[PDB]
Order: structure tokens, then C-alpha cells, then sequence
RNA sequence: ACCCGGUGAGGCGGGGGGGCGAGCCGGGCUCUCGCUUCUGGCGCCAAGCGCCCGGCCGGCCGGGCGCGACCCGCUCCGGGG
RNA sequence: GUUCCGAAGGGACGGGCGAUGGCCUCCGUUGCCCUCAGCCGAUCGAAAGGGAGUCGGGUUCAGAUCCCCGAAUCCGGAGUG
């Protein structure tokens, strides 16, 4: 054949994909983030029960790790409500505050009655 | 065996065959890097009574030190 | 506007209907037409008369 | 005792160039086959001030000759030179002001800018504001040509090798008096800090 | 016949007016270091003065009796390990129930036979990466008697026994069939290497210069030859 | 060997072939050249020729190779040494 | 030392081959081959430089262009669009 390049570039070679004889580590690490550890528990301050019955939202605390999507998805399993968006802040203690508002259709105050705070 | 006659002829250095080698040879690993595999000695003898052995698991390195 | 605006207007308000249309005014336009055209008569002019010197030489 | 400014200058500590507004480096262009056999044109696009130099730069655009593309390359502008212009680069360019051709074959007594004084360096020789050389003789064996340099002295060259036909622009510039410290601080500021000199 | 719309469009490729085609440029390529180290050793070779003792390889057996020489030794392979292993099984069951000649392989073999006088023929590859382990074997051949051939490729010597390579092998017992041909092979390669010994070993190489050195004295010497 | 410079290491040395000169009886020889200079335009991803082949029904559709863009070479070109 | 003594690219329109899913339609995932391919050097460096797109009213004890209400707007995506 022929180069019209002046220049000599590498050439492409093959590159296999692994095909390990045997898995580096034996079992997959089990998801220690998951939906009961990472909502810890609501606060029932002034501000909360204010917040719950006005903006008809709720108020949890959680562990810094926790995305506003796995928090909402949390929500949704653990209290079979739909939820319309999330508020979230690391306090000064150090914890994530997160307030969560619900969709319309279902009441914060009925919410909180039937979790227990009041 | 030829590892006897291989040996006279590297204490036969200021010879010319031998000079001509080594000129030639030395050529090269100048031109070469520092600190590069050999794919095999360059004195088969020489290595193996160093202790050298044709087996899987001895390697070669030919590197270069500066002179002084 | 400020070029990353550039993306939200339509292409007839960036551009004119014209060739090098937004990118090179009309005069110099114009100016480059006329310059071609010339010069390439010009270029037909002097490859006639080198043709005629050779027939004469 | 203590090391002297003279000999803290060589460390680049707080001596180095000031070099971030200069437009680069003024180089004629890489020898090449048309170069070295016939020549090529290209049109004067600028003509531009860099900081520290008195000379101006002129930004001159060629067409490749291989490829689809133009290149853009900074001379030592030769005065008299202006936008619009073209100027032809080459072995067998005829001389006039602005063309660059090798100095064994330009006629003895020409006036020379951007000499370059080894074949392929690009320039070096006389292009400061107002400088040239004069091409003395020629030997065509041996291939070798004498020049007289700015400063007065005679060097032998070989024979192949390029060179811009002018005076470098920009001359008489220090004909006028620096008047005041502060002309001369912001001379060399924009070049370097060497200025308020000590007894 | 055809139609007007058809017409050649010449392209210039003249000095500035238009874009040069894409051509061979095979020798203006920035190769790696490697290529261009060993490219440039063998030009170290042609340009120094290599002693006889290391040129007396580059003067090789000839193709056309090499075939013969091959086509000859092809016969006395030594054994394949597969066939070992049909041998010894096969040994094993006729006890439950003579040598033949071969090629002899290795520098220390072969020249352990040649100093006992019992080969008779050494084939030696050319292209010993170390040149030493085989440059003084011609020597020690030509007084033990022993003639001996230069054959191009220690791939292909050994090919011969069943491994990657192989710097000699040596003829040290034939058969009555190939008697006659060894005999043939022999004096052809005595007469070739075994007999000029003396302008082997007083025979220098290399001394050439480069093509364009050699064609710029050629130029001077014509002009000083017609004035 | 070693050192310096340039480049996207892009046309180097010979040879051929062709054109313009000079002079000798359509001929060879020496030398030389190979295409771009009135203008702030454009210029790439081959036209053309030749030789093969394929699919469908002489036609349609779709491919390949070469010349165009000469050959052979051992240092990428130059300068030192 | 930061382009200087590197085989410094893992990308792509398209074409061909090979498999797959989805009403095997047409596409997608790909696996291989052909073809195209300069980057100035990995990476770091500005809460005053560059950098698309949110404003008005109300609300607390301590938070508001961030919460509530009302009006907007940008970017990305979307087989069947
Ligand atoms: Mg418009
Ligand atoms: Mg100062
Ligand atoms: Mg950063
Ligand atoms: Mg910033």
C-alpha cells in the first residue's frame, strides 16, 4: 500500500473486555443506604406543626448521604404518599433537614395523625 | 563446547573483531534509552556462570550509568 | 445580543437573503463579484495572447 | 557579602520578559519546495504593534500548498509596506521591497532586513527599527556571500539562505529626547524590570 | 454520441496554483526510534570497515544447491515429540509382550563433533544476533578438516528440528541412499568454502559509501577527467 | 561518531522524458528550464482516458485496478565535523 | 523539564460483512473490515475576570429573587414524533 502522511501514527490494535475466572470480591456489598435508614425521624417543633398544617408539607431529618430523589422515593414507600417536591438543608448540628411537600389531593394534617406526631 | 572459545575471544578485547563489536554494539545503547529489558544477554556465557539459566522467570535489564 | 443568545433567535433574524448573507456587507460584496469576473477575463485575455505568440513562434 | 543585582538577574526570578500582550514571535516562514524552486504570494492583511519592540508586524497570509487552508505568519515589516499589498516569497521572486529571496541571488550592494544567519533559521540578523545589512560579493563555488552587518562588521553567509529586501519600519525612533522619568518607566515597563538602574 | 455535459477538467499541479495530490511519501516519514535504529545499523554495517572474520557470513551457500542441502536433511529430522510419544509406548508394549541418524543441533554439539572429527558437514546460519558464538567455528572447521556451508536463515535451520531457531546443525551419518548425494554436496561446498580460506580470512567488507557521496566524486572525477 | 537548525520530518541524489537556446551533417553533443507578478476574488475531498467484473431485465443499476500525478535508490532535509 | 530525544487518537459521516431485538418492516445495540481525522499537550489555577436562564405581592420570633400566591423564562429529552 502507500502512506500519504508524512507522519507514523500507532496503529489500532485490539483490546479484549474482561473475563474474569473468578469475582474479586465474593458477594455484591448489601445497600446499607436504603429507605428505612435514610429517613431517621420528623421534627415536631413549633416550626414543623406550623409548616404542616399551612403549607401542607412535612418536615424530616435525615443523614447527609440522601439525594431529594431517593428521599421522595423513600417517602412514597414508607408512607404510600405522593409527594410534589423536596426542600432540603444541612443544619448546624449536622443533619439534613428536609421539608416535603405533598401532592394536593392528599392532607399533611391526616398524615402526621396517622405517622403519630402531633 | 563453544562457551570456552566465546570466552577467549571476550579476553581477546583490543582485537579488532572484538573492538568492532564492541564499538558498534556500544552504538546502539547509546542511541537506546537508560533502563530497558534486553530481550536475552548479550554474553550468554558470561551469564551463565554468573548464574544465569535459560528458564521462565530470569530477565534481563541493559542500563546505561553516566561515566565519572 | 450576546453571542450564547444567538441560539434562541430564528435564522432570518440573524441572517439576510443575500449571498454571504449576515456574515459580509453588500458593498464589498459587490466589489468581490466584480473582482472575479475581471480578473477571469483578464486570465482568458492572457492565455489567448500566449496561445498567439505560440502559433507565431 | 551578598550576590549583586547583576548576578540575581540570571536567576528569572522578578528579571523574566513581560510577554503577555506581545503577539508572538516574528519569523519568516519554514523553507519548503516552492520556496527553494519558485515562489508563492500572499496579501498584507495587518499591519501591528507589539509591545517592547519598536519595529512593527506585519500579519501576512499565505495559501497552503498541500492542504485546504490559509496560514497566517508575522514578518518584521519592511517600510514601506502596506495593506493591500502582495508579497511574494521564493527562490526566483523578483526584487522589490517586501519579497524575501535568498541572498545569493540578489545582485551585490542590495539592502537587506530580517537576514538570517544560518539556512532555515527563520530570520535573524537586522530587524530592529531602522537596521539593515548590504550585501557585499558573492563566491558561487563554495556558495558563500559577504554581509555588512549594522554594527559594521563583515560576515561570511552561506549563499542559500533567506532575507527580506528593505529597511525595517519605524526608523529615527531614538532620534526624539525621553523627556521625563515616567516615559522612560513606561519604555520598560513593557519590556522588563531593569529600569531605575543604581549607582 | 455521448453527451456535451461531458468534459475533462485539467488540474495544474504547477508551483503555487493548485493543491498537490496526495502522493508516495513512504520515504519522508518520521518513523519510530526503533525502525530508524535498525535501519541505521545496517547502514553502520555497509559503511564501516567489518573485519573478514565478520564478513566471511555475508558470502552464503547458493540458492539453488541450498534446495538440494534441505531437500537432503529434510530426511534426518529428528524426531517430533508426538512421534516420541508413539515410540515409547510403542517400546513399551513390545518389551511387555537401532538408532538411526538424525541432525545434531546446538553450537556446543556441533562443535563438541567437529573437534572429535565426528561430522561431517556444518551448516551455520548467517545471522547469529551475537556474531561470536559462531564467528570462529569456518576457523576451527577449516583445521579439523570438516567442511562446512553458510546458510541463510536460522528460521529456517531450525525449522529443520521442530523449534523457533537454531545457529548450526551438523551431518555426522548418513544412509548408503544418500552416501552419494552427501558426497556431492560435500565436495561442492569444500570446493566453495573449505579451499579459499586464506582469502576468506584476508577478504575486509564493507568501505562503501552512500549513494549520494559516491555520485558526488563520481561528478568530480568525470570533470576532472575531461579537463 | 558527535553537535546545531527546520518541519505536520511533504517532493532529496542520480536516471529518464519533454521545451527553449548555442554551435557542428531528420542526426547526436554541451548547457539550461519545466508552467503561478497590473487588481484586498475562488482554489481540497478528480474530471477525463484505458483495462476487468458484477446484479436485474441490447438497456438499467452497481463495483474494482491503472495513467492522469515518470523510474531507482541506503542515511528526514540542510549546516558543521 | 511542559513540547522538549514518545508508535502521544480508542473518535466519526458513510460503505461492506456478521448477530440480535422489536408487528425481524426499518431502526437501534453492537462485533469485524474499508474510509476520514493536526494538535499544543494530562491536570490544577478567579465565590471582583469570561459564563444561557426570575420577577412582583404576601408571609416569621429568627429565613426569603429560596417559603405561599401570581406571572414568566432557560437548558436537556422525547420509538411511535
Ligand atoms: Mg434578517
Ligand atoms: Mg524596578
Ligand atoms: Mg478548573
Ligand atoms: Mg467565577
Amino acid at each position: 500500500k502507500i502512506r500519504t502522511s508524512p507522519t507514523f501514527r500507532r496503529p489500532k490494535t485490539l483490546r479484549l473486555r474482561r473475563q474474569p475466572k473468578y469475582p474479586r470480591k465474593s458477594a455484591p456489598r448489601r445497600n446499607k443506604l436504603d429507605h428505612y435508614a435514610i429517613i431517621k425521624f420528623p421534627l415536631t417543633t413549633e416550626s414543623a406543626m406550623k409548616k404542616i398544617e399551612d403549607n401542607n408539607t412535612l418536615v424530616f431529618i435525615v443523614d447527609v448521604k440522601a439525594n431529594k430523589h431517593q428521599i421522595k422515593q423513600a417517602v412514597k414507600k414508607l408512607y404510600d404518599i405522593d409527594v410534589a417536591k423536596v426542600n432540603t438543608l444541612i443544619r448546624p448540628d449536622g443533619e439534613k433537614k428536609a421539608y416535603v411537600r405533598l401532592a394536593p389531593d392528599y392532607d399533611a394534617l391526616d398524615v402526621a395523625n396517622k405517622i403519630g406526631i402531633i | 563446547g563453544a562457551y570456552k572459545y566465546i570466552q577467549e575471544l571476550w579476553r581477546k578485547k583490543q582485537s579488532d573483531v572484538m573492538r568492532f563489536l564492541l564499538r558498534v554494539r556500544c552504538w546502539q545503547y547509546r542511541q537506546l534509552s537508560a533502563l530497558h529489558r534486553a530481550p536475552r544477554p548479550t554474553r550468554p556465557d558470561k551469564a551463565r556462570r554468573l548464574g544465569y539459566k535459560a528458564k521462565q522467570g530470569y530477565v534481563i535489564y541493559r542500563i546505561r550509568v553516566r561515566r565519572g | 445580543v450576546r453571542p450564547k443568545v444567538l441560539m434562541r433567535l430564528s435564522k432570518t433574524k440573524k441572517h439576510v437573503s443575500r449571498a454571504y448573507g449576515g456574515s459580509m456587507c453588500a458593498k464589498c460584496v459587490r466589489d468581490r463579484i466584480k473582482r472575479a469576473f475581471l480578473i477571469e477575463e483578464q486570465k482568458i485575455v492572457v492565455k489567448v495572447l500566449k496561445a498567439q505568440a505560440q502559433s507565431q513562434k | 557579602g551578598r550576590v549583586i543585582r547583576g548576578q540575581r538577574k540570571g536567576a528569572g526570578s522578578v528579571f523574566r520578559a513581560h510577554v503577555k500582550h506581545r503577539k508572538g514571535a516574528a519569523r519568516l516562514r519554514a523553507v519548503d519546495f516552492a520556496e527553494r524552486h519558485g515562489y508563492i504570494k500572499g496579501i498584507v492583511k495587518d499591519i501591528i504593534h507589539d509591545p517592547g519592540r519598536g519595529a512593527p508586524l506585519a500579519k501576512v497570509v499565505f495559501r497552503d500548498p498541500y492542504r485546504f487552508k490559509k496560514r497566517t505568519e508575522l514578518f518584521i515589516a519592511a517600510e514601506g509596506i502596506h495593506t493591500g499589498q502582495f508579497v511574494y516569497c521564493g527562490k526566483k521572486a523578483q526584487l522589490n521591497i517586501g519579497n524575501v529571496l535568498p541572498v545569493g541571488t540578489m545582485p551585490e550592494g542590495t539592502i537587506v532586513c530580517c537576514l538570517e544567519e544560518k539556512p532555515g533559521d527563520r530570520g535573524k540578523l537586522a530587524r530592529a527599527s531602522g537596521n539593515y545589512a548590504t550585501v557585499i560579493s558573492h563566491n558561487p563555488e563554495t556558495k558563500k556571500t559577504r554581509v555588512k552587518l549594522p554594527s559594521g562588521s563583515k560576515k561570511v553567509i552561506s549563499s542559500a539562505n533567506r532575507a527580506v529586501v528593505g529597511v525595517v519600519a519605524g526608523g529615527g525612533r531614538i532620534d526624539k529626547p525621553i523627556l521625563k522619568a515616567g516615559r522612560a518607566y513606561h519604555k520598560y515597563k513593557a519590556k522588563r524590570n531593569c529600569w531605575p538602574r543604581v549607582r | 454520441v455521448v453527451n456535451p455535459l461531458f468534459e475533462k477538467r485539467p488540474k495544474n499541479f504547477g508551483i503555487g496554483q493548485d493543491i498537490q495530490p496526495k502522493r508516495d511519501l513512504t520515504r519522508f516519514v518520521k518513523w519510530p526510534r526503533y525502525i530508524r535504529l535498525q535501519r541505521q545499523r545496517a547502514i553502520l554495517y555497509k559503511r564501516l570497515k567489518v573485519p573478514p572474520a565478520i564478513n566471511q557470513f555475508t558470502q552464503v551457500l547458493d540458492r539453488q544447491t541450498a534446495t538440494q542441502l534441505l531437500k537432503l536433511a529434510h530426511k534426518y529430522r529428528p524426531e517430533t515429540k508426538q512421534e516420541k510419544k508413539q515410540r515409547l509406548l510403542a517400546r513399551a508394549e513390545k518389551k511387555a509382550a537401532k538408532r538411526p541418524p538424525v541432525l545434531r543441533a546446538g553450537v556446543n554439539t556441533v562443535t563438541t563433533l567437529v573437534e572429535n572429527k565426528k561430522a561431517q558437514l556444518v551448516v551455520i546460519a548467517h545471522d547469529v544476533d551475537p556474531i561470536e558464538l559462531v564467528v570462529f567455528l569456518p576457523a576451527l572447521c577449516r583445521k579439523m578438516g570438516v567442511p562446512y556451508c553458510i546458510l541463510k536463515g536460522k528460521a529456517r535451520l531450525g525449522r529443520l528440528v521442530h523449534r523457533k531457531t537454531c545457529t548450526t546443525v551438523a551431518f555426522t551419518q548418513v544412509n548408503s541412499e544418500d552416501k552419494g548425494a552427501l558426497a556431492k554436496l560435500v565436495e561442492a561446498i569444500r570446493t566453495n568454502y573449505n579451499d579459499r580460506y586464506d582469502e576468506i580470512r584476508r577478504h575486509w567488507g564493507g568501505n562503501v559509501l552512500g549513494p549520494k557521496s559516491v555520485a558526488r566524486i563520481a561528478k568530480l572525477e568525470k570533470a576532472k577527467a575531461k579537463e
